[PDB]
């Protein structure tokens, strides 16, 4: 016959790889491919949707756990006070996990690309004031006040005239590797920081109630990406 | 303002707000050349393709959340309850359409999706150690609808921090009151028994809680009215 | 600058393991020296959580299956895997005329020769594997259950009239290849109770994820 | 030599595997293929020929077997009887196990299309009548008597004036999956259902039989359709 | 809309098992360590009602040789399988000179080798093996009997001059390939009692199938 | 199949033999090179670079 030599290699069954096997059923023609709405193709697809910030990811009471979904402004604040701060870490634990994107995230160990949080008013209508939304990049520490983060980046949200804002989140990357415990985990440090202040206090005639509350969703840009999938879950198919 | 007409139901709504149309797909119909090219799939125009206005469920603070089932919610109702039942097979459009009338000093957000085989999962017993199945009044609930009991989870296990993931749209109070989706027939098949299977299910949660000062009516009627689009049958009985 | 990682093929290939059998000599497990696994693609732990992240897919799936003794040792005997496509009948004892139907295709192949390996297709007669059902199948046992998603059995022994000499381990690893996927829904937050049903334990009802004591320290 | 790395699937023996081996007679010139009437190609040629619906199939006295083939009709039937009933299930037991189409059927999984129950009167021919022959679609349930079943799909046979008459089943699939006993069977559910109901009695002038039989043909349309093979048998090959 | 499942070819192919060989060492059974086995495709149960649906079929047919210990255990031995074409002399020693006649293929393969695999062409003389035969070669012993329908015999046996030194088992499957068929006829629907003849059972006359009660009630 | 003969040399592991072998990981997308200054190709350009010679190689 035709010469060869086995390399190194042969007989090797790598979970990896992708060659051909035989089929099973060489006759089978399997039931045509029909038109289905909303197919997915890319999982970036579904990391560009707007899913809820737990922002508020306190109350842990089960039957309060609805309201980790929204966080409230009441009249009670004074101005320049703060009413709320996260950070700008899909994966990491937290307010983020509650967000589609996030839950992606834990599929991946690599990630880089522009966030997107809007918010949105849910008041009464009659309502009126302003909040100062100012994003502290990477190592800025948090502004003491309102005065100082009003120096940063900032927004402030009138949220008598838009009932929405959005905010973008310039850039945030999960690639610095830290091998701490004995576990090496790809972790951020580009804690990006969002912080809210009272510009104003909470004005509303009478008639309307003195708490509004507010929610926050989510979503990444368009120049987002993710690398090295990684299976992990806490929920597992059970016995 | 202005109000529109289909046959004898006349409902009075707002120019046209952005609608919002389920996966960018218009519900069309099924050609010729499908499964059934012998009995002929007759496409219920006259007054099949009407406007349903349900019977008006009341919000409250305490409210948790409403679901109903499709083509359930129907299934009961009129003449297209009429073709659900003694008919064979089905495929159909809806364009919903969700109001509530409510003043500029009462405050609140509700989020209203579709969802497409929604299947309720109930609470199994409590520890989760009872194969509970649950009851019929649950997993298609008529034209009452009903209330979801853990909003939180969507009564099937599944955070609601997501669902804008399935073709929604918001009514924050204090910016719209109408809300309207227009959805395309969704199943791995063509057709299916409009009885057996629910291909999917309306949600409507209160996200911001009902709010008001002392006075001020305590309930916001959230009126549904819904209407079929390029629906098809086969097979009478 | 590339995004070819985060496509549904790339996030699902991999072959993962859903599936072991035991066929020791001594035994209460498979005492008849042979055993049945309806193809069950939720073996992989992982798996169920990540697939019901859509409603419908579609896929083939090559198989590989890897055989040997506990101590993971390799020995001279010979197998006879079967697959039974939705349908056909499986075996009900070591000697069931269903091991010679010509129509449930079988593959020999010695301990000793590499893993056997064969891809099966998208058997279902529906256009689409669907994993959640809002109805029932022409209160009731019978709500969520969508049929047509059967993918068969695999029917696994040790060729022969007699038993066989050792005892044997065979594990059933799954790539899936050509996956395409529609109607994306809500990532599983709260833990799983049964293969079937989204049932949740409405005791345990958990928050999606980690909590904090203000909404003002981080 | 050639570089080579075996990959898993090596040295597999698959029944299915359809590749090419080795002649054991390399020189050997088989004898040529001549021309021979009737070739089949396709067996679903065969599923379009008409064999005999043995619809009466009660009788099982071994010499009466003869009479599963042909029911029949008389003076004695007061307009509106029932006169005969069978579903449109090809696979499943009973009348359509006579019929060739149901016997493929046999070696698979499942199939669907258009049938055609053809009938013949086989009676004097100084005869005259009328019967009504409804098809009660999948899930209809069969007509409580010749009136409610002349609102559905029927058709008045007037065996006075054609002694033959062809109905379409418009269509029959057996796909829905069934995990009963603990043996998964492929089952319709789609039993569409024939009725046949005297529309007027049986009319015949003096010195002709007052009873008359019909034997009822079947054959598939052409939009008929197999898929997987399932040999299975109760006749085998004996020892 | 494809009908391929349903061709011939498609309905025809798949290996199935039609022959197995028993060489144990101590036996009433194949005492010699040697056996013969005309090609006969009967041997696969179902395949009798299949065939005779035709009058005349043409095939070839690839064979696949499996073989080990009762346990289903692989072993150290060589083997001799032969092709003694119709019309050659079939082996009646274990030393018979025609295990040595080049004109019957032989093909040599060790146990641990994988199964021998190779084609055999279509022997009759006559254009098409044909299943039923009117008439007689030239009441009679010799009614049915269309003799151009020989395939050849297969001869196994260890390798060497003494007695094998283990208990052997040789497995004999089939695939049928470019399978072309003629005048159809109505399928066996009474019990089959001799591998010859049609002869049915004359008291166990069944009816083709189930029944019920009346024409009336379904 | 297709005829074979397995030459002398079959499943021998050479330190020195450069094939190439299956990928581990078929999807990942290695970050890009960029542009960094000096980049050496041959070793030969670094034996004509000057260095001092210690002549006076004699102190310890």
């Amino acid at each position: 016959g035709f010469p060869t030599e086995l390399k190194p290699g042969t007989n090797q069954f790598l979970t990896t790889d992708d060659g051909v096997s035989a089929p099973i059923l060489p006759n089978f023609h399997p039931t045509p491919c029909i038109h289905i709405p909303g197919e997915v193709r890319n999982l970036l697809e579904l990391c560009q949707v707007e899913t809820i910030l737990e922002v508020n990811n306190v109350p842990t009471n089960a039957t309060s756990l609805m309201e980790r979904l929204r966080f409230p402004v009441s009249a009670q604040a004074g101005k320049g006070e703060l009413c709320a701060v996260f950070r700008a870490d899909p994966g990491r634990n937290g307010p983020w996990q509650s967000t589609l994107l996030g839950q992606l995230c834990g599929y991946y160990t690599q990630w880089s690309g522009s966030l997107e949080v809007t918010f949105m008013f849910t008041g009464s209508f009659m309502a009126t004031g302003k909040m100062l939304i100012a994003y502290t990049p990477p190592g800025g520490p948090l502004p003491k006040d309102r005065a100082t983060a009003m120096l940063g980046t900032h927004v402030i949200w009138d949220f008598g005239l838009q009932s929405s804002v959005t905010l973008v989140i310039p850039w945030i990357s999960n690639t610095h590797y830290r091998a701490h415990a004995r576990d090496g985990v790809f972790d951020y440090y580009t804690t990006g920081l969002v912080s809210i202040w009272y510009q104003t206090n909470y004005v509303v005639p009478i008639g309307a109630p003195n708490t509004a509350y507010i929610i926050a969703l989510a979503a990444a840009q368009k120049n987002f990406t993710m690398k090295l999938c990684k299976d992990a879950s806490d929920i597992l198919q059970t016995g | 303002v202005a109000q529109l007409t289909i046959g004898n139901s006349t409902i009075t709504t707002q120019e046209a707000a952005n609608i919002i149309v389920g996966y960018g797909e218009w519900p069309s119909y099924c050609s010729d050349s499908d499964a059934t090219a012998v009995d002929k799939p007759t496409r219920p125009d006259v007054s099949v393709n009407r406007f349903y206005t349900l019977d008006t469920k009341l919000w409250e603070k305490s409210s948790k959340g409403w679901y109903w089932k499709f083509p359930d919610v129907l299934t009961e109702t009129g003449v297209f309850g009429q073709n659900a039942q003694f008919h064979y097979l089905y495929r159909s459009g809806f364009c919903i359409h969700v109001q509530c009338n409510a003043s500029k000093f009462h405050q609140g957000a509700l989020l209203v999706a579709v969802l497409p085989e929604y299947v309720i999962g109930t609470v199994a017993g409590g520890t989760g150690t009872e194969d509970t199945h649950p009851p019929y009044k649950q997993t298609q609930p008529g034209a009452d609808g009903f209330e979801l009991q853990h909003p939180y989870v969507l009564d099937a296990g599944i955070p609601i921090s997501q669902l804008t993931v399935c073709p929604h749209q918001w009514i924050n109070l204090r910016t719209n009151n109408c809300a309207t989706i227009i959805v395309p027939y969704i199943n791995a098949l063509p057709f299916d028994s409009a009885l057996n299977h629910c291909n999917f299910g309306l949600l409507v949660v209160p996200i911001s809680p009902l709010d008001y000062d002392q006075g001020a009516t305590p309930v916001i009627p959230i009126t549904i009215t819904l209407a079929p689009m390029c629906s098809e049958f086969a097979g009478l009985r | 600058h590339s995004t070819a990682e985060t496509t549904l093929d790339s996030f699902f290939s991999r072959a993962g393991l859903v599936g072991e059998i035991d066929l020791p000599l001594k035994g209460t497990t498979n005492p008849n020296g042979y055993a049945n696994w309806d193809i069950d693609i939720t073996g992989y732990a992982q798996m169920r959580r990540k697939v019901e992240l859509f409603t419908y897919m579609r896929f083939d799936a090559e198989f590989t299956f890897v055989a040997c003794t506990p101590t993971g040792e390799v020995v001279p005997q010979l197998l006879q895997y079967m697959f039974v496509p939705p349908g056909a009948p499986k075996p009900d004892s070591r000697e069931s005329l269903a091991w010679q139907t010509a129509t449930n295709p079988s593959v020999f192949v010695k301990l000793s020769d590499p893993p056997a390996q064969v891809s099966v297709p998208f058997m279902s007669p529906a256009s689409a594997y669907q994993w959640f059902y809002d109805g029932y199948p022409t209160k009731d046992l019978e709500y969520g259950a969508m049929p047509n998603n059967m993918m068969g059995t695999f029917s696994v022994r040790t060729v022969g009239t007699s038993k066989s000499k050792y005892p044997l381990v065979v594990r059933i690893y799954m790539r899936m290849k050509h996956v395409r996927a529609w109607i994306p829904r809500p990532m599983r937050n709260q833990n799983y109770l049964f293969k079937a049903n989204p049932n949740y334990a409405g005791n345990s009802i958990k928050p999606t994820g980690a909590s904090r004591t203000a909404i003002t320290t981080l």
